[PDB]
């Protein structure tokens, strides 16, 4: 009757734990590829992060100069 | 790293104008008028090549 009304059978328990073990694993190699990815990207510098700014090109003047060798 | 080339004094060598600024100033307007196209020319090249050893013809 305790069994019946107040718990559950192994299963439940065993799946849970099975789907928890899974996310976590998850995570846990997400967290160590972010880490890497991270200091690829410092390191580097070709990738979205860690991107500082330069001096747009837009701003130079491409007109005579009065003096040819500019 | 390089070596820079430079024209010898032959390449340099022309008849050159030996008339002070008040003579240049005086025909200045009719010099404009007359010698257009060669100064015209060079000045072109000047600002085009950007290198003073590619105009001295
Ligand atoms: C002859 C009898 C001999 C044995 C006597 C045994 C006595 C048992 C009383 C002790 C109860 C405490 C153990 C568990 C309590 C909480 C556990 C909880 O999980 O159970 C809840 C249910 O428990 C009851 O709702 C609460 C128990 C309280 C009743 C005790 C009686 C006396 C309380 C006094 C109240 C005061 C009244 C006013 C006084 C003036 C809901 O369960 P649930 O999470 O869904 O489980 C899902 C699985 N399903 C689908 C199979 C159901």
């Amino acid at each position: 009757w305790i069994a019946r009304t107040f718990y559950d059978g192994p299963e439940k328990n065993y799946e849970k734990t099975m789907a928890i073990l899974q996310i976590e694993a998850e995570k846990a190699e997400l967290r160590l590829k972010e880490l890497e990815v991270r200091r690829l990207m410092r390191a580097r510098g070709d990738g979205p992060w860690y991107q500082y700014p330069t001096i747009d090109k837009a701003l130079i003047d491409h007109s005579p100069k009065t003096t040819p060798d500019n | 790293p390089g070596i820079v080339e430079l024209p010898t004094l032959e390449d340099l060598k022309v008849q050159e104008v030996k008339v002070s600024s008040s003579v240049l100033k005086a025909a200045a307007h009719h010099y404009g008028a007359q010698c257009d196209k060669p100064n015209k020319e060079f000045m072109l090249c000047r600002w085009e090549e950007k290198d003073p050893r590619r105009c001295l013809e």
